[PDB]
């Protein structure tokens, strides 16, 4: 059937070219059916884990930016509760928009959401657009779990999707407390008298 | 008119209801209604923003749809910049914005404007049962798939009351 | 289902005589190329192939207008559209279909009559150097890409030099894709 | 009646778009500059997605295709071609499925102005890799835009 | 009646001599390719191939237009014979006047390429008859761009050499070589024409 229990959405977004689709195909169930990506815009890619005996699904929405798109986008944002802006290390001008990606997504998504950042195209390490120092600073005071990722090793990405949903899961975890029902008695031939 | 598939969608995209009522075939694996549902999400959105040079009502009425039943006045819909009806061969797709946000799509096996006024007083019909039956359970939290087991079989007789 | 409504195309379609022309305009067009070259025979094949191709491109969006046809995927309903209502709205014929293959690929076309060679008797100097109803391999080849499929043809044998009849053998190679409006972002 | 006509070809362009700024008997448009390629990115994914939902939902043998879509305000309607070349048009309510001049329109106007034109081409394409979605080339016969205006025109 | 096969097969084969007369001519063996079974053969398609017309040498157009009356000469004298064996009645081979000839043409060759009759025909009496039709059929359907008129009658002027070649066939068939022009002269309400030598 369906058979899990929660259900998040997670937004990526960047600039175009900076790496996300590439970034998502390696790392979780892709290409099963979905149409394509700039036909209806906004590719959705799924992944199944569970956290601490609930079972979670993951719908990853990687935002594609063509101008043509940017109304149709704000809309998108609409509910989503976990969010992944993605930078390049090679490009630089990523990086000048990325706050101004993090304003628009604090904007208009939910009460509370939370805002991962990772580092694509970490094989050009040597082409170093911005220091990782930097990067890492900035998502000290924005409250940001932040990632380098080579993108030859799905290790590090993997890593930050469980921990990602771990602090997103505590955050709307609700209280649960027991299903047992064990409770049987009275079984007699009803001697009744109204 | 007839309807063979109730499918229930959030206000965020993804669903959390689908139950195909005697389709007795599995065309499509569960995780494929996932992105069925966030695709009428967003041609939904798409389908406010192309309007020709309009910039300008929606009374149903009570057919007795079920067999007292829910409600007896005219009333108004909620969505005009937003997709409503899609229509074709096989099938026929119906859905229903709330004021809230939140869409029922209706896939209907009974092909060929009046299967709209037949059509939203069943899903203004699923709606109060979605109101009784699922938003009065502390066990459902909000934005999670209904796993209720009341909401099946209380829409299952007012379908198979229709057909 | 198909041979009535290619009857019902034919009783309103616009018609003339098929003996008197068009044999007389297809051997004229061929006579052309036998002098144009100056009597060489194994390059008229390959300049009416790349005629036919380019008059099988527009053939074809005429013929899904007369009739209301979806894109054909398998060979069992290629197969059955081409010898029953191609070849008798266009031609007035049908061809049949034998010589299948495995795997439901490749198969021949052998035509009983034809409008192109009717009546012609071809000289002696190309007994074994011409092909001469090869603009249907142009029409073939040029009209069944368009509707997205991909397929290879040629002829296998003639009236004209051989007993035996007038065949094509058609292969299916690959089916081709439609493709996705953008490069990226 | 009629809002708007497109046509989308084979290789995801859109190439013929008339506009009615004031609908009626007559109105402007066709203007391709004035964001109308945009429009139809937005006309093309649309029926694009769409489409691809449908062979994916699909019983029987024959997979359908698209005959209408409707909105709380308008339609749209589709007449999609084997060949790839969808006939899509933006209309009114009040009045039933137009498929009968969308297909009057392929057996009397297009066959008739455009693939037997053989002055001007049927691909409609330069002849590029950039003609997948990005490139942006008309037909413009005076003979198509003429009667193509003159039979639309009694439908206001 | 007849065995017949469809019209527009006949006429979409009637309309593309002209690049496969330019096909023929600078094809003596932007341009693109094909292949079939270990081969290749190299396509030009006919947009961009009339078009090469319009930037044509002299010479070459003036012997592309040779080759189209020579079709046009080849199926007409072959044409006379199946339409002796229609009916033709009424004259004869060396043919002492030339109107009942003329009255021959107009009701039994282009009854049977176009369906109607040539429906003017103006008599200088010392052998100079104008054959005038209003709506010829082949080209019932080119138009060029939004308002480019000008440019589009001597980029079509190739399509008229056809029926140079068919009434030099027929006339062929009873007897001689002549000599013709034509024109083009549009109608007076809801146009081409043909000399005779």
């Amino acid at each position: 059937g369906y058979d899990y229990d929660y259900l998040f959405k997670i937004v990526l977004i960047g600039d175009s070219g900076v790496g996300k689709s590439n970034l998502l195909s390696r790392f979780t169930t892709d290409e099963f059916n979905i149409e394509s990506k700039s036909t209806i815009g906004v590719e959705f890619a799924t992944r199944t884990i569970e956290v601490e005996n609930k079972k979670i699904k993951a719908q990853i929405w990687d935002t594609a930016g063509q101008e043509r798109y940017r109304a149709i986008t704000s809309a998108y944002y609409r509910g989503a509760v976990g969010a992944l802006i993605v930078y390049d290390i090679s490009k630089s001008s990523s990086y000048e928009n990325c706050n101004h990606w993090l304003t628009e997504l604090r904007e208009n998504a939910d009460d509370n959401v939370a805002v991962g950042l990772i580092g694509n195209k970490s094989d050009l390490a040597h082409l170093r657009a911005v220091p990782t120092d930097e990067a890492k600073n900035f998502a000290m005071e924005n409250q940001m779990l932040f990632t380098e990722t080579s993108a030859l090793n799905s290790d590090n990405v993997d890593k930050a999707f469980r921990e990602l949903i771990v602090a997103i899961f505590q955050m709307v975890s609700k209280h649960q407390v027991d299903l047992s029902g064990s409770g049987t008695n009275n079984m007699g031939s009803n001697g009744a008298p109204k | 008119m007839a309807i063979e598939t109730i499918l229930v969608i959030n206000k965020s995209g993804g669903l959390i209801y689908q139950r195909n009522f005697t389709n007795d075939e599995q065309k499509l694996n569960s995780n494929e209604y996932l992105i069925l549902a966030s695709t009428l999400h967003g041609v939904f959105a798409i389908a406010s923003q192309l309007t020709p040079k309009a910039l300008q009502n929606t009374i149903p009425y009570i057919p007795y749809v079920g067999m007292d039943d829910f409600f007896k006045e005219p009333f108004t819909n909620w969505n005009k910049s937003g997709l409503r009806q899609l229509c074709t061969d096989q099938f026929t797709m119906f859905i229903y914005q709330t004021l809230t946000g939140l869409k029922f799509v209706a896939i209907s096996s009974s092909v060929m404007n009046l299967a709209i006024q037949i059509a939203d007083n069943f899903l203004r019909k699923v709606y109060c049962l979605y109101s009784d039956y699922v938003m009065k359970d502390p066990s459902y939290s909000m934005e999670m798939p209904i796993r209720s087991n009341l909401f099946d079989e209380k829409v299952k007789k007012m379908v198979e009351n229709l057909q | 289902s198909l041979k009535a409504m290619g009857e019902e195309i034919w009783k309103n379609k616009t018609e003339k005589i098929n003996t008197e022309l068009f044999t007389l305009t297809y051997g004229s067009i061929v006579a052309q190329l036998c002098q144009d070259y100056e009597r060489d025979f194994n390059k008229v094949n390959d300049h009416l192939y790349s005629m036919g191709y380019n008059i099988g491109c527009r053939l074809i969006e005429d013929f899904l207008a007369r009739t209301a046809l979806p894109r054909c995927e398998n060979l069992v309903k290629t197969s059955e559209v081409l010898s029953k209502c191609a070849f008798k709205i266009f031609l007035n014929i049908t061809p049949n279909i034998t010589n299948w293959s495995h795997n439901k690929d490749t198969f021949s076309l052998i035509l009983d009559e034809n409008p192109l060679a009717d009546f012609v008797e071809l000289p002696m100097d190309a007994m074994k150097s011409l092909w001469y109803s090869n603009i249907l391999c142009g029409v073939l080849k040029g009209s069944l890409e368009m509707v997205q499929l991909d397929c290879d043809v040629w002829f296998v044998s003639d009236i004209l030099r051989g007993d035996s009849q007038t065949e094509i053998k058609v292969k299916l190679n690959r089916i081709l894709k439609d493709e996705i409006p953008i490069g990226e972002d | 009646g009629i809002y708007s006509f497109w046509i989308f070809d084979r290789h995801c362009n859109c190439i013929f778009d008339r506009e009615w700024t004031l609908a009626s008997n007559s109105a402007s448009g066709t203007i391709n500059s004035k964001q109308n390629e945009e429009d139809a990115k937005l006309l093309y994914g649309m029926i694009f997605s769409l489409r691809s939902i449908t062979q994916k939902l699909s019983k029987g043998s024959v997979k359908n295709d698209i005959r209408s879509i409707s909105t709380g305000k308008y339609r749209v309607h589709t007449y999609c071609t084997a060949s790839g070349l969808w006939f899509v048009l933006l209309s009114d309510f009040k009045q039933q499925s137009y498929t009968q001049v969308l297909q009057y329109i392929y057996s009397h106007i297009y066959v008739k102005y455009v693939s037997n034109n053989l002055l001007s081409p049927y691909d409609f394409a330069e002849n590029e890799n950039e003609m997948r979605g990005q490139g942006t080339r008309k037909i413009t016969n005076r003979n198509f835009i003429s009667v193509l205006e003159s039979f639309l025109a009694p439908m206001v | 009646s007849l065995p017949k096969v469809s019209q527009s097969v006949y006429q979409m084969l009637l309309n593309e001599m002209v690049p496969l007369a330019m096909g023929i001519e600078r094809q003596i063996s932007i341009k693109r390719l094909k292949i079939e079974e270990h081969h290749t053969v190299d396509i030009i398609r006919s947009h961009n191939l009339i078009h090469e017309l319009y930037k044509a040498d002299e010479e070459e157009k003036e012997k592309v237009l040779a080759r189209l009356r020579n079709i046009g000469f080849q199926i007409g004298l072959k044409l006379s014979e199946l339409l002796i064996f229609s009916n033709n009645p009424n004259l004869k081979f060396k043919e002492m006047d030339l109107l009942l000839i003329m009255k021959f043409i107009c009701r039994d060759v282009w009854k049977q390429i176009f369906g109607k009759q040539i429906d003017n025909l103006k008599t200088n009496h010392r052998g100079t008859f104008y054959l005038l039709d209003y709506d010829y059929r082949p080209i019932q359907s080119f138009s060029l761009e939004e308002d480019a008129k000008n440019e589009e009658l001597k980029m079509i002027e190739p399509f008229l050499e056809i029926p140079v070649g068919i009434i030099r066939g027929v006339l062929s068939s009873l007897g001689y070589s002549s000599e013709e022009v034509i024109c083009l002269a549009s109608f007076i309400d809801r146009g081409v024409s043909f000399h005779v030598q």
